[PDB]
RNA sequence: GCGGCGG
DNA sequence: CCGCCG
């Protein structure tokens, strides 16, 4: 019950390499796997949240 | 098992061991500290015990500190056992009474 | 020696506000208390919905149109525009381009009291017969709302968006050594403020200054 | 436990202030200097203690709120009855204690303000706290440690 | 700083780009919250 | 925790009696009418956005407060079964 | 439908700290760096 | 079991210091048993048999020294238990140090190196008297040793 | 708005009683007073997350 | 709806105050800002300096006095004296008692527009001839100023000591969640207070307030 | 009924 | 052990 999408990474008259990433998976982003995002963090403690 | 009573009468009560036979060989020593504070902790003492100068009257249940006394007491050597109600001993058929459960709620 | 408050404006981005000297340690008393307003009680504008012509729900695909509708509603919300008076509070930009084009978001139809200080931004891609017609409804409201919580329904078919109306970015205080007085122990608070554009790093620091006395004067009547 | 603790920093020389009273003087300007440490290894008080004499126990919490002393800090401290020598720490500890239990007096009777608090000093403070001053006030120091565990624990760093 | 304070926070911390997922563990399958409803034929339970 | 419950806990010689007064006593509250309390003059239990716990929020609450003062009196057999009943309804509108 | 990010979901690092959102913080008094920079999630420290 | 007056303090000593480790490993094992917040993880499993190791070496101990003997002969001929052996080897000159003991008092860190009683070169030596000479099996040949002297 | 009013009135004093995976000891379920709040999880004390 | 101010005094020392509701995170945005001020700013009065005839150091003892300086001067930190009019930003108390008697804080000869609140305040026990003679500063200032800070000079031989300027003792704030029909992510602020008696713990709020606010305008006038 | 999965 | 999905 996942969302499975091909979203095209590539633009209209463009010259392509063999074997190049025409659009996107899934979770796959540029053609690396992505699965989650990459969020700025600090190590600390809170309250006790 | 339930707990519904009058302090039973039957006096027949366990007596907890202060010290520990073999670990090497033949030596008595002092039970761990812990170990003590199990078997006597939260108890009520079958019979009365002078020990250091203190008179534990007999019913009374012990506290932590209490325990604490029995143990430096065994330091000093007065008493190698104790006097303590327990289930092990109940006359209640079917169920324990206040005094030989103990403290612990 | 009178706080000499100055200023350094450049754009309706950036605006540093200096203001010493200071007696010991307020510098921190004022700084924090006015950057937690300016992030959260601070009004402006953000897209609260939209619509587009032959797309019922908002995980759709137009054809001829690179962008999903989500790829795109999210774009949108990137979207800062700038009413001039009260007398806009709900704004309906209209925009509709076909073919071989990059839809970008100075193909609004103008509006003639609102300006759009965003519009390189990219809306969408067409490639052929890309048929793309849609109506963004625009609000004046503060801080941020879960499109679930409004759910604005101009349109049976319209899908209502999140709203991020905290017209600021970012906003930095820092607190130097002293530039006059006979002691010195003394604070010199300068805070650096960043707006996306719909209002200006003066206007708010304003407005927040203000609504942090609004909340003083609330210490009055005892009971 | 962060709060509690105390710390001990370097130390040039022999920290006899154990009889010297120039050693009062110079020991303490030796700490103005960039010699003797606030917290020296000074066996009768590190300079940590002659500088700073606390009269009520917020005396020295203001000094700290004020930057001039750490929470770990090896202060003097005027209590009830005896000039005492504790860091803020130690002593704001006391304080959190003997308010979740009105009885400021059986309230430093069943702490040790002598050691940073471990989960057992903190355990048998719990355990005591039972027996002694009913179930529900308990209750309400361990909400209290709970809130304050917290509070420190976020900006201890 | 702290941000509600804004006062620092005594001791540096450490910051960073960390790489984290959402699980599909959403909470959409964890609150049934019963009031009264359907009972067993054969066995009386409130069976849903 | 609970307004001293430890007082409350000395006053019964076994805990869960406490628990059967404290009910009972919540049940009379409502039945044979709110208005059966007897400390309802100062100090009489209350509530926030409009001071009217006075009239009806918990039972219970009620009882132990009531049992907190020696205005009741509990018992293995102190009034006759049925006797009880019949007096109430009759003193309480 | 689409699943925002709420209190109740659990997310988790490649390197096995696992764990649920506890409370979802107002940027507005949220750790923040010297430069305007807030942070976007706290990790406590004690789980490592 | 036979054992040195060193030998019998040194495995008294040692059990004495695996008691306070058994102690410490406990106190550990409860607080994570304790904890359940991280379970599934090499902190049970690494503890308990980290104790085991310690309890195992204890038994050992014990056993060892419940029922040993000790040989109060520091004047004797012979190579026999406790004899402290030195051995020279005829081409090299080499002056070796050694002392026969127990299986259980077997330690290359001492001073003479102690040699397990049921040891090869163990073997070889028990029974022998200043001024022998014997052999055994080594891997670059077989090293023959002339026993120089034995103290106590 | 005024419904909430009434639940958070209903509510006043009474206590509910939560429970843990596997009930091992009587701890296994506690009794609290709840305390109305946003969104879907439960908030649970932290010195009880021992027990359970 | 319009912050309901709460209060509940008890003397001069201790004082509640209630204000909610609030929006999101505003009562820490208050609070600690009122408490930095309450402890930096609020204007009062400490001993500066003191001066035993016969004493030369900090530590040291007295004869026939129980008392060691060090004990003393402590005691005098704790003495809360309360001016009444500008013309007084530095007065000279004078107390000199000999024999078998306690010496109160009433005991200082009374200065013409000085008031002592802390009368039966235990300075010092005499025994039989015990001389105690001496003279201790009294300003008004702000905050708190360790003795080694400012340093007075009085008498050549007397001692410096710790400025205890607030008379406000400790504050403290919470921040809880309170309800409102709709929604229930909403600030309650209950700040506490506590002063020596100099002011009440209403005043002093006042105070604080006030002197916000006086910062406010400062970012008035542009350069 | 069988596979998977949370603690 | 308790729970949930297909
Ligand atoms: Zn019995």
């Amino acid at each position: 019950g996942t969302a499975l999408d091909q979203r095209p990474r590539v633009v209209v008259g463009q010259r392509v390499r063999k074997g190049d990433l025409l659009a996107d998976g899934p979770a796959s982003e540029n053609g690396f796997l992505a699965l989650g995002q990459n969020v700025l963090v600090a190590i600390m403690p809170f309250d006790g949240y | 098992i339930v707990v519904r009573e009058a302090d039973c009468g039957t006096t027949n009560y366990i007596s907890v061991p202060l010290f520990q036979p073999d670990e090497v060989t033949r030596s008595l020593r002092l039970r761990k500290r812990a170990d003590i504070e199990a078997g006597l902790y939260g108890r009520v003492l079958a019979r009365e015990v002078e020990v250091l100068g203190v008179r534990l009257e007999e019913g009374r249940y012990l506290s932590m500190d209490d325990v604490h006394l029995l143990i430096k007491a065994a330091e000093a050597g007065e008493i190698q056992e104790v006097p303590v109600r327990s289930p092990l001993t109940c006359q209640t058929r079917y169920g324990v009474c206040q005094k030989c459960y103990g403290y612990d709620l | 020696k009178a706080p000499v408050f100055t200023v350094r404006t450049q754009g309706r981005e950036y605006g540093e506000f200096v203001l010493e000297p200071l007696e010991r340690g307020f510098g921190v008393t004022l700084g924090n208390p006015l950057r937690r307003i300016l992030l959260s009680s601070i009004p402006g504008t953000a897209v609260t919905s939209v619509y587009i012509e032959d797309v019922l729900h908002e995980f759709s695909t137009i054809p001829g149109v690179k962008e999903d509708v989500v790829e795109i509603i999210l774009n949108l919300k990137e979207l800062v525009v700038r009413f001039l008076n009260p007398s806009l509070q709900t704004v309906t930009l209209l925009l509709k381009a076909e073919g071989p084009k990059e839809v970008k978001a100075r193909d609004f139809l103008p509006v003639a009291d609102v300006e759009i200080m965003n519009p390189d931004l990219h809306i969408a891609t067409l490639e052929e017969g890309g048929r793309l017609n849609m109506e963004v409804r625009v609000d004046r409201g503060v801080g941020y709302v879960p499109a679930e919580k409004h759910g604005i329904k101009d349109r049976i078919n319209a899908i209502p968006v999140d709203a991020v109306f905290s017209p600021v970015r970012r906003v930095a205080f820092q607190v130097e050594d002293t530039r006059l007085g006979q002691r010195t122990d003394l604070d010199k608070l300068t805070l650096r403020i960043w707006t996306d554009g719909s209002v200006t790093p003066l206007e708010a620091l304003n407005q927040a200054v203000e609504i942090l006395r609004e909340h003083l004067t609330y210490f009055s009547n005892p009971q | 436990y962060y709060i509690t603790q105390v710390r001990k920093e370097k130390k040039g020389a022999g920290l006899e202030f154990a009889t010297p009273e120039e050693a009062l003087a110079a020991h303490e300007r030796g700490e103005v200097a960039l010699n003797a440490p606030i917290k020296v290894a000074g066996r009768e008080t590190s300079v940590g203690r002659l500088k700073y004499v606390f009269a009520n126990p917020d005396e020295a919490l203001l000094a700290v709120a004020h930057g001039i002393v750490d929470l770990q800090d090896v202060v003097t401290v005027r209590y009830m009855g005896k000039r005492l020598e504790t860091s803020p720490g130690r002593i704001l500890f006391a304080r959190i204690v003997a308010e979740a239990v009105e009885d400021e007096k059986v309230a430093w009777e069943l702490i040790q303000l002598d050691v940073p608090q471990e989960k057992n000093s903190l355990k048998d403070l719990v355990y005591q706290a039972f027996l002694r001053l009913g179930m529900e006030k308990t209750a309400r120091l361990l909400d209290a440690l709970k809130y304050y565990g917290f509070t420190f624990s976020t900006t201890s760093g | 700083y702290d941000g509600r304070t804004g006062e620092p926070i005594e001791g540096p911390i450490v910051v960073g780009q960390m790489f984290i997922m959402k699980l599909y563990h959403m909470v959409e399958d964890k609150m049934h919250a019963r009031s009264t409803g359907p009972y067993s034929l054969i066995t009386q339970q409130p069976l849903g | 925790a609970e307004p001293g419950i430890d007082k409350l806990f000395g006053m019964v010689d076994s805990k869960y009696r406490l628990t059967v007064v404290v009910a009972k006593r919540a049940q009379q509250l409502l039945r044979h009418g709110f208005k059966n309390t007897v400390l309802e003059p100062e100090e009489r239990p209350k509530m926030q956005t409009l001071e009217g716990l006075f009239d009806d929020p918990n039972a219970v609450t009620w009882a132990m407060k009531e049992l907190l003062t020696g205005r009741l009196v509990f018992g293995e057999n102190l009034v006759p079964e049925d006797r009880l009943q019949k007096e109430m309804e009759r003193l309480y509108p | 439908q689409k699943r925002k990010l709420q209190v109740g979901d659990k997310l988790a690092n490649r390197h096995g700290n696992k764990g649920v959102v506890a409370k979802i913080l107002p940027v507005e008094d949220m750790p923040h760096l010297p430069d305007g920079t807030p942070v976007d999630v706290i990790l406590n420290p004690l789980g490592v | 079991v036979k054992l040195t007056k060193a030998g019998y303090e040194r495995l008294m000593q040692q059990l004495e210091r695996e008691r306070e480790r058994l102690q410490e490993a406990t106190k550990i094992l409860q607080e994570l048993m304790e904890s359940s917040d991280d379970y599934d993880d090499s902190g049970l499993e690494a503890a308990k048999q980290e104790k085991a190791r310690i309890e195992a070496r204890i038994d050992s101990l014990e056993d060892i020294l419940s029922r040993a003997v000790i040989l109060e002969e520091g004047s004797g001929e012979v190579i026999g238990l406790g004899s402290v052996v030195e051995l020279e080897d005829p081409l090299s000159g080499e002056r070796l140090s050694v002392q026969v003991v127990s299986p259980a008092e077997a330690n290359v860190l001492d001073t003479p190196m102690k040699i397990s009683d049921a040891s090869p070169m163990g073997k070889a030596l028990l029974g022998h008297r200043v001024g022998d000479v014997l052999s055994l099996d080594t891997p670059k040949g077989r090293r023959e040793f002339r026993v120089v002297a034995i103290h106590g | 708005d005024e419904v909430w009013d009434a639940l958070e009135e209903v509510i006043h004093g009474k206590v509910v009683l939560l429970n843990r995976a596997p009930t091992l000891h009587r701890l296994g379920i506690q009794a609290f007073q709840p305390v109305l709040v946003e969104g879907q999880s439960i908030q649970l004390h932290p010195l009880v997350c021992e027990a359970f």
